[PDB]
DNA sequence: TTTTTTTTTTTTTTTTTT
């Protein structure tokens, strides 16, 4: 929903581009919002701010409706096939819209891999299990290689350039530049149709940019900012989110029931805020083992799945 | 599959399926075993 | 419960009953419990009237001593909800109890969400089982449910999904005060139809990201604690049961190192105080998981093993074992 | 069991039930020694 | 690079900018990647003039979005560094990549050296052979840095043996805080004159001594994690290819029979995710040596032979096979 | 090859390739099938 | 012309060795 559509009763064209300068672009933003934020926006009053509340709450829905339609209504979410069999069973048609899904293990495990394969593969049409839209990348280790992207794309035959012009790219230096990058995501996913975000890594520059236990709820609060702004992004756009995160040993073997000593980073409140939760282990040769840890709606299991030279697939005979 | 199938405007643009959902809600309750 | 109609008498005119309507009252009980004050706060309401309807309120409802004998008694007949596993019905004494907030807490994967499922679907069952003939209410903040859950419990059971899916009321709140402002319309629905159940999952989580520093830690506890007399007042009107899901941080201040577990629930001294029954979750090996009784007035503290199946929540098999 | 044992209609139903209130509230200290 | 003299605008002093050079930043773009909470904290800068700086320095160097396929055509026409080896240059897609991180990692007698040593001649060559065209800077921390092979590297390749030696610079670190402080010189080195190769052997050399026991670990890890952030930093900013050596460990748990190999490379996760390409080496018969990559986010996995000559490293002879 | 292929100045000398980019963000969505 | 009252409220993990 345009937030052109809030230029009723009494509006200005100056609080619209008040608001749009403040990184709300579209009504459910508005709607979203609480109170608070929307009279720390300069220039707007409190009588303003609630017309621009009820105004919003007409537009779009905020009540009561009944599990069926519901049900019916998630019956017809969208989901992007990763190009792996195996994949699209454990997750039942592939990643889900509208929802946070974190990969976390140790390295050489083929994250940045899916995350291009789903990079890719959310161009092709809804028949084969695309998304039919824009790709949005934010890199934070500088591990973007767009040679995978063509290669993955000559795999589905698609063009290769306008592949390559259809996924945009940004690098994040620091904490505070990757928060920034989500207003201007937002408006270019506002100005045209997009389908995937991926983050890799959120939890790379948090490391370094806070340091010891002082600055400790500091980082923590700021991640759990920034994953609420994720959050807020994905039901507004409807877009499929993917991040990645790392892992560490715990020198405390006092848990000696767990036999893998390696546990992601962010702690509670990384766990709390992904919605779906996958840890990825090496095997023999190109395979790899995927597992489920957290899903509202999926059993705990387990699956393999082979790297090639065009992305992510089904493991062959030849690997058995 | 829908492109907007959990946007919010396509219960905007259906007063017909709110009106449903409101009756559905406020219907006397009833034992659901036949 | 007691119809707000009823106060229609001795001059009370129908505009007034609106003005209550729209204020958020919508039964006698309701007027009753609130105090001077509120009814002062509302538009185009005397200080005579809101005397009056007081008086009217009093004696409709009764609010004097009781013998404890009668509290016994009545409290003996209350309507007690299965949670789908004798080991954990054991541990509840019957189940969850109407008329009492009950909170769980603990890190994730560990079921509450499976077990707020439970709750909601077995809801409709009839009572001689275990039920609570009613519809219920779910209030969710983190965008989890999933009625396909609903779906394949209510056919473990025996019920039909379509009336199943159609007896269950979903809400989600994007903000705090669109989370408070819910319950006004929950309190309009459940004065037209009667319901047995409402979970909100999670109180907590939105309330950390809304509140920013130090300096707004005041407001966020004291919005809480409105929240959560709401909840109670509720609970009070309708005799309903309440069940609310809190989530779990490290406690970095490794000081004290009596407790083995380093974690604690969020909601500061509020929650602890407000909630009238505690339980804590943890995972064991498998698909089975550890509740434990952490504060209750009348239950022992002990510890209990269920599990988690395609079908719900239930007692763990000999096969896990 | 019943729907609405703790609703306080049935306490202002009955108002033998509040007069054997009153008068056991007011019926003199004994020990409660057998 | 855009220097820092072009920041002396709109209200800019020159002493904040030579305050900022004590503080170890000397380029624009090192201003636009420090965070608003660093800059502050120096002393002599205010809130308004940090936002000041910030925002000049965002209009001087581009931080937003861009299309994938201009990213590929800009890094199509990154320089590339040959290392002497014909099958070392196959296996690496062209040689060794400037502005990333490359760490080879092997026991001892390996030849890791060895390919330092030739880096820092190969980085002078002209850009046609697969050079630099640029001086080499060298951190040693085990005392093993030794010009004979350098003078004789040169002598391979046609270059001459004094211009050779005088555009390598040397330093050797004597403790982890030395360590650290080193590249704040080498910032400034780098700022003053044109380099295109920094060699680190060995990154681990000091800190396993330094910090020892179970209680120093985390502020190790945490040290060893901000040293590879200030390198990649310096990388960003001046696009030199550092090269970083790393020892092994043999694991004495074989519960991961899985594993044929025993030995693992020191430093743990930090190590592991702050690398961007890893090698592994090898020794096989006489002076042939087998080197691995471990992991590349855009090459397989292979293996490959390479010998080493008094010249320095080569393709295998005929003669060794 | 370049001696400042990746640097941030190459960039900003160019304002023809910043408003190419923009304007290529900002095109419609289409398939990327011929 | 006179003449003060009276506290609230918690956050939040890190990290291998041989
Ligand atoms: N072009 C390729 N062809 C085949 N396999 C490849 C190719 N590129 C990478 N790989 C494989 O993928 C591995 C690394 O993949 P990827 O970078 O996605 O891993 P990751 O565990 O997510 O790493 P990181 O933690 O460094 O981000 C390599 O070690 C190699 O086995
Ligand atoms: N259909 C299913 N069959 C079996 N196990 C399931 C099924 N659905 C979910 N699970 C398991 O239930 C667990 C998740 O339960 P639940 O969503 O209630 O988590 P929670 O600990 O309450 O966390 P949260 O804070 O995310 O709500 C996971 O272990 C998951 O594998
Ligand atoms: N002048 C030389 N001519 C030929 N071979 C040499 C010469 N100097 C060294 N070597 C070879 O190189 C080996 C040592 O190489 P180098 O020091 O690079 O190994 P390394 O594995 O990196 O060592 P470390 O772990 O001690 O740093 C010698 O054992 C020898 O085989
Ligand atoms: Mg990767
Ligand atoms: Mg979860
Ligand atoms: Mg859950
Ligand atoms: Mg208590
Ligand atoms: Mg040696
Ligand atoms: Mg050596
Ligand atoms: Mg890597």
């Amino acid at each position: 929903v345009p937030i052109e559509k809030l230029q009723v009763n009494g509006i200005t064209m100056a609080d619209v581009k008040k608001l749009r300068e403040s990184g709300l672009h579209t009504a459910e933003a508005v709607a979203y919002a609480p109170r608070k934020d929307l009279l720390e926006i300069k220039g707007i009053s409190e009588a303003k701010a609630d017309k621009l509340l009820n105004e919003a709450a007409r537009l779009v829905p905020m009540g009561f409706v009944t599990a069926a339609d519901f049900h019916m209504r998630r019956s017809e979410l969208i989901c992007l096939t990763t190009g792996s069999k195996n994949l699209d069973t454990l997750l039942g048609g592939g990643v889900e819209t509208g929802s946070i899904t974190e990969l976390f293990g140790e390295f050489r495990t083929g994250k940045s891999q899916l995350c291009h394969t789903l990079a890719v593969t959310c161009q092709i049409p809804l028949d084969i299990g695309g998304g039919e839209g824009k790709c949005l990348y934010i890199d934070t280790e500088g591990t973007f290689r767009p040679v995978r992207l063509v290669s993955i794309a000559q795999r589905f035959g698609l063009d290769p350039d306008d592949a390559l012009n259809n996924v945009a790219y940004a690098r994040a230096y620091n904490a505070d530049h990757q928060l920034r990058l989500l207003d201007a995501a937002a408006q270019m996913m506002s100005e045209s149709r997009f389908s995937l975000i991926v983050v890799d890594s959120v939890m790379a520059l948090y490391r370094t940019d806070f340091s010891g236990r002082g600055e400790l709820s500091a980082r923590q609060m700021h991640l759990a900012k920034f994953m609420r702004a994720l959050q807020r992004l994905a039901d507004q756009f409807g877009v499929a989110v993917v991040v990645t995160n790392q892992v560490v040993a715990q020198v405390d073997g006092g848990m000696a029931f767990n036999p893998d000593p390696k546990k992601p980073i962010g702690g509670n409140i990384m766990a709390h805020s992904s919605t779906t939760r996958l840890g990825f282990k090496k095997g023999k040769g190109c395979q790899r083992l995927c597992k489920v840890v957290d899903s509202p709606c999926l059993p705990e299991a387990e699956c393999v799945f082979a790297i090639y030279e065009d992305g992510v697939g089904d493991p062959r005979e030849e690997d058995e | 599959r829908r492109k907007d199938a959990l946007s919010a405007q396509r219960l905007a643009k259906d007063p017909t399926r709110l009106s449903h959902i409101q009756y559905t809600l406020r219907r006397s309750f009833t034992v659901p075993i036949k």
